[PDB]
RNA sequence: GAGGGUGCUUGUACACCCAUAGGGUGAGGUUAAGAAUUACACUCACUAAGUGUGAACAACACAUACAACUUGUGGGAUAUACGCU
DNA sequence: GTCGTTAGTTGTGGGACTAAAGGATATCGTGAACCGAAAAATTAGTGTAACGGGTATCCCACAACGCTAG
DNA sequence: CTAGCGACTAATTTTTCGGTTCACGGTCCCACAACTAACGAC
């Protein structure tokens, strides 16, 4: 589980892996599902903040 | 500020009938937008009220490392914790036709 | 959210002390979290997400152990069995997201 | 601009002024020099300060906010600036 | 008989190939010699003690009466 | 109302590494360029 942790120095995005205390990946298919539901706000929070 | 001691909004999540929720606007997305904006306003009001309540029990203790157990502050925070969340209050307001909304672009 | 409730309760005045108290796993943390959970659903997701039912919002409750408890009737939507499958939890933050 | 005067005493600040006040001088002793004159951390002393009334450098009346208000006398001791080696 | 045209190959080149987790590696071959650069280490040179008044502060102790007669 | 009375800092030197110089026996699919056999004109 991660709330905040280390980020990348290139992409400024959460790292990946339990050893790196990273965050889960919200890939393309998850974005498609979010768009299908119509959640603009949830998708926006996932994308930016 | 509405009466927070007699609110009928659910404390936790409930299966809300969408037909009732979007009956007034004809679009559930519009209803969600209106309810979210009202929830932001309700959260601001609740924050102001809670800050006013907590300023009374502002025991001026300069020490920071030690943990202070102020019973009255804990009681006030407990009272405001078990209240329905601002989005739930906004949903209850919307279902009761207590939300006023208008479109600036459409009215211009 | 637990930090906000800890500061509001007067137990702590800074973020670092609240984080330390949370990491110590005190009963106050669980008392706060029981009410913090209410009205704050989490999106459960199982990959691959073939259709939009692969992401679903569930109202969470505190349980013992380290495994997510999932409703059986949702399994058909997730194509999820219990032979070793794993799920991801995402937490909406804003009121519109909730 | 410090520092001050009046606003009971102390502290802060405050209105009104004085303020080259770490200055403007006067006298006495002493020293140096041919004199003018200079000199002394040598001694003593004088001179500035709210508004109005009032001839007036007479007198009287009026003049901001907070906090505090147990001092005085003496002894022991230390240090600062100056002078001599 | 000869030259441009069109369509159908034919060979060749450029572009795709779920999602979730994880994520450790090993990495040859040698030619000499002198000069310059700067970064570092080693060496050479100067030193107080109490006193006069006069006065700023400290600690430390004590006082801050009561009665009688002209 | 007043008076009597109980050793640190600066200057100079020296040395290892780098620079320089000399210089013989898989797949499937979609386009693009040839390209050629046949067809039509002078
Ligand atoms: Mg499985």
């Amino acid at each position: 589980a991660r709330s905040i942790g280390p980020y990348s120095l290139i992409t400024q995005q959460p790292l990946g892996g339990k050893a790196q205390f990273g965050g889960q990946r919200f890939g393309e298919m998850e974005v498609w599902a979010l768009e299908a539901y119509g959640a603009s706000a949830t998708l926006r929070e996932i994308l930016t903040v | 500020m509405q009466d927070l001691k007699n609110t009928k909004a659910p404390v936790s999540t409930a299966t809300l009938n969408r037909n009732e929720f979007d009956s007034k606007t004809g679009n559930i997305y519009e209803a969600i937008s209106i309810a979210s904006k009202r929830a932001v306003q309700i959260n601001s009001d609740i924050k102001k009220e809670l800050l006013e309540k907590l300023e009374e029990f502002a025991t001026y203790s300069d020490s920071l490392e030690e943990v202070f157990e102020n019973k009255e502050q804990i009681e006030v925070s407990k009272f405001y914790e078990k209240l329905p969340k601002p989005h739930a209050l906004a949903v209850q307001e919307w279902l009761e036709d207590k939300i006023y909304y208008r479109n600036t672009e459409k009215d211009a | 959210f637990i930090i906000r409730k800890l500061i509001e309760r007067g137990i702590v005045k800074t973020v670092k002390s609240a984080k330390k108290i949370i990491d110590k796993k005190e009963p106050v943390v669980w008392d706060i979290l029981e009410n913090v959970l209410k009205g704050h659903p989490v999106l459960l997701n199982r990959a691959p997400t073939l259709h939009r039912l692969g992401i679903q919002a569930f109202q969470p409750k505190l349980i013992e152990g380290k495994a997510i408890r999932l409703h059986p009737l949702a399994c058909t939507a997730f194509n999820a069995d219990f032979d070793g499958d794993q799920m991801a939890v995402h937490l909406p933050l804003g009121p519109e997201a909730i």
